[PDB]
RNA sequence: AUUUUU
RNA sequence: AUUUUU
RNA sequence: AUUUUU
RNA sequence: AUUUUU
RNA sequence: AUUUUU
C-alpha cells in the first residue's frame, strides 16, 4: 500500500542521493503520463538539435572573422546553462550575405591564434556567394569536457571571405549541436 | 576489384524547373518539408469534437438539404420566383401554378459553396418539398421537373419527370433528377439543372378551424452516385 | 497494542462503509524518515561517531572509480604509492688521492639518509611517522679510468658494528655484506640489506639501523697522465618500507625504553 | 574522417551523459526566494516567510498567486518552451525547535487568479503537524481547458498557507520560526513546443 | 567561477545537504572527481570547493547558546598523485 | 520553399473561422544593401482534420 | 557499429545544364511533373 | 507505423560544381543526355 | 526511505572506488544502546514499571542457586 | 493514421 | 493503360 | 552492341 | 589497392 | 553510441 513519505509527509535532509523519482498520492489521484506528440521535445538531442541565432558580421574587405563561441543564456540553448560541462558534435549554420565571392569558414578548439592564421586544416568549407551552409565541427578540443560557461566553452569559429571587386555584406551565424553530453548539472541562473 | 577506376560520388542530371514549387498535386505538397523539432505527429482527439473519426469526404456535405434561394418573405409573385418558400393556396385553381422556376446548383446554400470551388459535377440532384399543413387539410400536389429546360414557362408535365404529393402524415415529398448532360462531367456553373414547376392537381382543402393556405419549403441536395471533380477559381466571396 | 494503528482503524473502516464509488479515505501510518539511529564512520585511524545521521547524498548517476580511463597520465596508479622506495643518491664524495688502506672514503646515516633532505621522495611520509621497518638495495658506483687502479670496500656495519667500530680489526670485515670491488674492473657494487636492529622497529630519523661505509681496501694507483679526480657515489633503494607509529610533524618521539 | 570522438565522463564524476531535461524541471527550487523574510506577513511571492506563534489561528502565514517562472529551475523552461503540462508539487520546509508545536494548513486552488484570503475547506490542502519530518507537500495534478497550456500565460493558481493552530513554544524555544516553499514537476510532467525568450539570463 | 550568475535556491541542483539544526548535527557528500579535465594541478583551488550557507537564520531563543561552530571535516574515497616534480613547485599540467 | 508547420497548438482544436483559426506567421527578412522586394504567400494543408459540420456560409 | 562515423546526407554531382529543358526526347517529356491534384 | 513522422521527400547535398561540363572522362560524356525522339 | 542509509551508502561508495590497497572508509549505521522501551518487574503482590530501563548488571560467572 | 502510394 | 521501360 | 561498367 | 567505407 | 530512424 501506500506509505506516509509519499502522502507529502517527507523530510528535505534525507533526499540525498540527488535523483529521487518519488511518487507522489492522495486519493482521487495517481501520476497520469499523457503524450501528445509522438516524441519528446525534452530530449536533449531533439531540443538542441535545433538552432538558434548567434551574432552577425559585417564584412567589408577579405579580413577574417575570429569569434569565441558560446552558449546562449538568450534562446532556448539557455537550457544548457543548467549543465557545467559538454561535449559532442557542434553543428553551425553560415549565412553568407553577399553579391559575387566566397566564404571561408573553419573551427577550431585550439586558442592559439596562429594556428588560424592559414586554415590548413581547420576545415575551410567554401560557400559561395548568397549561399549558406551548415557544417558539424567535430569535438577536436585539447579538453575532454567543455565548461558550458566559458566565453569560449565552443571552439572558435573562423571566417575569411574571398571577395573579387568592391562587393561588400553581412555575414550571419546561427547554431545548434548533434548529440550532446552534458554532465553535472548546477543551480539555475539569474535574469539580468 | 573495382579499383580500375578511381571512386567518385553519383552524378546526376537534374530536370527542367530549379525551385519550381508544385502548388497542384497534392503528392507533392504532403512530401514538403517539416518545421517540427523532430518531424513528427501530433495525437489528434476527436472526442473534443464530440466525434468519432475526422470527416474525410466532403461529397457527403453536398448531399446535405439546403432551402433553395431561402428568403424570410413567401414568393409574392403566386411563386413564379426562385424563392423556395412559397404558399399553397386554397384559391390557386386546379392548375395554376404555386411556384415554378429554374434551377441551378447555386441556388442552394450547401452547393453553392461547391459551386465555387469544383468547375465540374454529375450524379442525381434530390429536391424535397414539405408542405406544412394541419391534420384537416386535404389536397394533392403535382411538382415535375424538365431536365436541362430554360424557358421559364408553365407547361404541363405529363411528360416532365414528376412526383403527385398527397396531403397526409409525412407531408414531405422528394424528386430525383438523374445525371442529364451532354458530357460525362457537366459545369457546376453554367447550364441550368431545368426547369421546376410544382402546380395545383387539387385545391387545398379545410374547414372552419383550419388554415386556407399553408407554407412550402424545398430543399436540394446530391444524390449517393453525387461527385465533383476539378476544383475551379471562385466566382463569388462568401462571408 | 496501540499508537500506531491509526492506518488499518481507518483504512479498514472506510473499506467497510464504501459505495460503488469506493472508499472515501485512506490511512496509512508508519516510521518518520527521521528515526532514531546512530552511525559510525572510520578512515585511516579515525572514528567519527555520529548519533544524529542524515541521509547521505550524492552527484547523479556518479562514478568513483575515480580512474581516469584515457590515462592522460601514463604511469602505474600504483606511482605515488612507491614513489618513496625510489631509488636515490644518497651521497657523492671525492677519492682524494694518498689515503691509506683503512682509511674511510665515506658513511651514510641509515636510515634517516633517505630524508636526508626535503627532496627525497621518501621524506614527505617519513615526516608523519615515528616508527620504520625497511630493507635496502645499494649500489655504490665508482668509476675510474682503465690506466689507473685500485681497490674500495663497500661494507653495511649495523649500529653494533658503528658503536664498537675501533675494537673491531679491518680486514676482517669482510665479515659483514661487502663488496671488495676492485677498480678498473667494476665500476659499481650492489648490496642487498634486510631489516637488521636489536628492535623490532627502529626510530624514523635515526642513525640506529647501521650505516654503509666506503674504505679503502688499497689506495689509489694513479699514473702521471691519468686523472686523479675519483668519485665514490652511493645511491639507495628500499626494497621494503613501512611506517607504523602516527606523530606530530617531524617531532622526535622515542619508541625505545 | 567524418568520424566520431570517445567521450570521457569520468572526468565529470558520471557513469552516463544526461539525456532527458525533463528530470531538470522536476527539481526543487525556492519559490521567489529572497534574502529577508516576507515583511508584509508573508502575502507577497516570496516563497520565504516566518510562522510566528502571534498569528491567530485563522490568519494567513503566506497568499499569492502561483506561476512558474516563480522557480529558478522551471524559470528557464517557461523562457524555453511554449506550452507544457503534468501536475506540479510545492513543499514547505518549517525550520522549528524540536520544542515547538502546532498545526499549518496549506491549500491550493487551481488556476485561481483573485489574490485575497478564503476558506479552504473545498481547496486541495494539506494539513501540517510539526515533527521530526518538518518539510510537507502538495500536489496540484494538471488543470487546464486544454492538453497542453502555456508556460507562461494564465497563473497555476492560488497558493494559501493558513495558520490552523497557533505555534507554541516555550522559555527555551523560538516564538516563531523560518519557513521556505519549493516547486518543482510531477512524474508526468512535460514541455511540448519551444519559443522564443521572454528574459534574458546571465 | 560563475556564482553570483546562479541563483540562490536553485543550489539543490548540486550535490547538496538541506540539514535542518536541531535535527541531523552532520551531513555527508561523497563527491567523485569532477573537473573539465583529466587532472588537476595540486595546490590548486580547481576541482570546485565545497561550502556552507545560511538556508535559514539561527533562530535562538533567550537563555539557549548563540556560539554555533561549523566544522568540515574531509576523507579521500581515492587519491591518486601522477606528475614527479620538484620540492612543492607550482607546475602547470594545463595549457 | 514549402514550410509543412506541425499542430503545435495549445488548444486541441482549432475553431475554423478565427481571424487567428491558423497559428501566425513570422517573416523576417535579412537584406544586404539596399535592396527591397515583397513575399508572396499562399498555403495548403497536408491531411486535415475537420468535426461538426455547420450551415454553409453567405455571399457578400 | 557505423558510428564511427557521423551520419550525414548523402552528396552527388549534379551534370551539366541546371535546368536545361529536353523537348527532344519523348522519354523526357512523359516523366515531367503534373498538376493533377 | 512510421506515422510518428510527418512523410518527406528526400534531401541530399549537392557536391562542388554547379553544372561543371566534364569533357575529359569517356564515362561521363557517354552518359550525356540525349535528343533521339 | 532515508535517516539510516548512512551505513550502505558510504559502505558501498568505498567499496565501489576501492583499489588494491582496499576501501578507505567504511560506515555501519543501527539503533543506540539506549533505545525506547519499557521494562516491568512484578515480585510478591508488586509492581515495578520502569519506562527508562537500563542494561541489568551482576558480578562474574555468577551463581544464583543460593 | 494504408491520416504519402499499393 | 506493358496508354514511362523490359 | 558486355558498342556505359563487371 | 578493403590504396572510398565495413 | 539504436549518442540519425525502427
Amino acid at each position: 500500500t501506500m506509505s506516509p513519505n509519499e502522502l507529502g509527509l517527507t523530510s528535505a535532509q534525507d533526499d540525498g542521493p540527488l535523483g529521487q523519482e518519488k511518487p507522489n498520492y492522495f486519493l482521487n489521484f495517481r501520476s497520469m503520463n499523457v503524450d501528445i506528440f509522438t516524441v519528446s521535445h525534452t530530449k536533449v538531442d531533439n531540443l538542441f538539435g535545433r538552432a538558434w541565432f548567434f551574432m552577425e558580421h559585417t564584412f567589408t574587405n577579405e579580413g577574417q572573422w575570429r569569434v569565441p563561441l558560446e552558449f546562449p543564456k538568450q534562446g532556448h540553448g539557455s537550457l544548457s546553462l543548467l549543465f557545467a560541462y559538454f561535449t559532442g558534435e557542434l553543428n553551425i549554420h553560415v549565412l553568407f550575405l553577399s553579391e559575387r565571392g566566397f566564404l571561408r569558414v573553419a573551427h577550431t578548439y585550439d586558442t592559439s591564434n596562429d594556428r588560424v592564421n592559414f586554415l590548413s586544416s581547420n576545415g575551410v568549407i567554401t560557400v559561395p556567394a548568397g549561399e549558406q551552409m551548415t557544417l558539424s565541427a567535430p569535438y577536436y578540443s585539447n579538453k575532454p569536457l567543455r565548461t558550458v560557461r566559458d566565453n569560449n566553452s565552443l571552439g572558435y569559429l573562423m571566417c575569411k571571405p574571398f571577395l573579387t571587386g568592391t562587393s561588400t555584406g553581412k555575414i550571419e551565424v546561427y547554431l545548434s549541436l548533434r548529440c550532446p553530453n552534458f554532465f553535472f548539472p548546477l543551480p539555475a541562473p539569474k535574469v539580468t | 576489384m573495382s579499383t580500375k577506376y578511381k571512386w567518385t560520388r553519383t552524378k546526376i542530371d537534374i530536370a527542367e524547373g530549379p525551385g519550381s514549387m508544385n502548388m497542384a498535386n497534392v503528392l507533392c505538397t504532403t512530401g514538403a518539408q517539416s518545421v517540427a523539432l523532430v518531424g513528427e505527429r501530433a495525437f489528434y482527439d476527436p472526442r473534443t469534437a464530440g466525434s468519432k473519426s475526422r470527416f474525410d469526404d466532403l461529397v457527403k456535405i453536398a448531399q446535405l438539404f439546403s432551402v433553395m434561394a431561402d428568403s424570410t418573405t413567401p414568393s409574392e409573385n403566386h411563386g413564379v420566383d426562385a424563392k423556395g418558400y412559397f404558399k399553397w393556396s386554397a384559391t390557386t385553381a386546379p392548375q395554376s401554378i404555386v411556384h415554378r422556376n429554374i434551377v441551378y446548383l447555386r441556388l442552394f446554400p450547401n452547393l453553392n459553396v461547391f459551386v465555387n470551388s469544383y468547375s465540374y459535377f454529375r450524379g442525381s440532384l434530390v429536391l424535397r418539398l414539405s408542405v406544412y399543413a394541419s391534420t384537416f387539410n386535404r389536397g394533392r400536389l403535382r411538382m415535375g421537373f424538365f431536365p436541362n429546360a430554360t424557358t421559364d414557362s408553365t407547361s404541363t408535365l405529363d411528360n416532365a419527370i414528376y412526383t403527385i404529393c398527397d396531403i397526409g402524415s409525412d407531408n414531405s415529398f422528394e424528386i430525383t433528377i438523374p445525371y442529364s448532360f451532354s458530357t460525362w462531367m457537366r459545369k457546376t456553373n453554367g447550364h441550368p439543372i431545368g426547369l421546376f414547376q410544382i402546380e395545383v392537381l387539387n385545391r387545398l382543402t379545410y374547414n372552419s378551424s383550419s388554415p386556407s393556405e399553408v407554407y412550402c419549403i424545398v430543399q436540394g441536395k446530391m444524390g449517393q452516385d453525387a461527385r465533383f471533380f476539378c476544383p475551379t477559381g471562385s466566382v463569388v466571396t462568401f462571408q | 497494542v496501540g499508537n500506531e494503528i491509526g492506518g488499518n482503524l481507518l483504512t479498514k473502516v472506510a473499506d467497510d462503509a464504501s459505495n460503488i464509488l469506493g472508499p472515501n479515505c485512506f490511512a496509512t501510518t508508519a516510521e518518520p524518515e527521521n528515526k532514531n539511529v546512530v552511525q559510525a564512520t572510520t578512515t585511516v585511524n579515525t572514528t567519527n561517531l555520529t548519533q544524529h545521521p542524515s541521509a547521505p547524498t550524492m552527484p547523479f548517476s556518479p562514478d568513483f572509480s575515480n580512474v581516469d580511463n584515457f590515462h592522460s597520465m601514463a604511469y602505474d596508479i600504483t606511482t605515488g604509492d612507491k614513489n618513496p622506495s625510489k631509488l636515490v643518491r644518497l651521497e657523492t664524495h671525492e677519492w682524494t688521492p694518498s689515503w691509506a688502506r683503512g682509511y674511510q672514503i665515506t658513511h651514510v646515516e641509515l636510515p634517516k639518509v633517505f630524508w636526508d633532505h626535503q627532496d627525497k621522495p621518501a621524506y614527505g611520509q617519513s615526516r608523519y611517522f615515528a616508527a620504520v621497518r625497511c630493507g635496502f638495495h645499494f649500489q655504490v658506483q665508482v668509476n675510474v679510468n682503465q690506466g689507473t687502479a685500485g681497490s674500495a670496500l663497500v661494507v653495511y656495519e649495523p649500529k653494533p658494528v658503528v658503536t664498537y667500530d675501533s675494537k673491531l680489526e679491518f680486514g676482517a670485515f669482510t665479515n659483514l655484506p661487502h663488496v671488495l670491488m676492485n677498480l678498473a674492473e667494476t665500476t659499481q657494487a650492489d648490496l642487498c640489506i634486510p631489516y637488521v636492529a636489536d628492535t623490532n622497529y627502529v626510530k624514523t630519523d635515526s642513525s640506529d639501523l647501521g650505516q654503509l661505509k666506503v674504505y679503502v681496501w688499497t689506495p689509489l694507483s694513479i699514473p702521471t697522465g691519468s686523472a686523479n679526480q675519483v668519485d665514490v657515489t652511493i645511491l639507495g633503494s628500499l626494497l621494503q618500507l613501512d611506517f607504523q607509529n602516527p606523530r606530530v610533524f617531524a617531532q622526535d618521539v622515542n619508541i625505545y625504553d
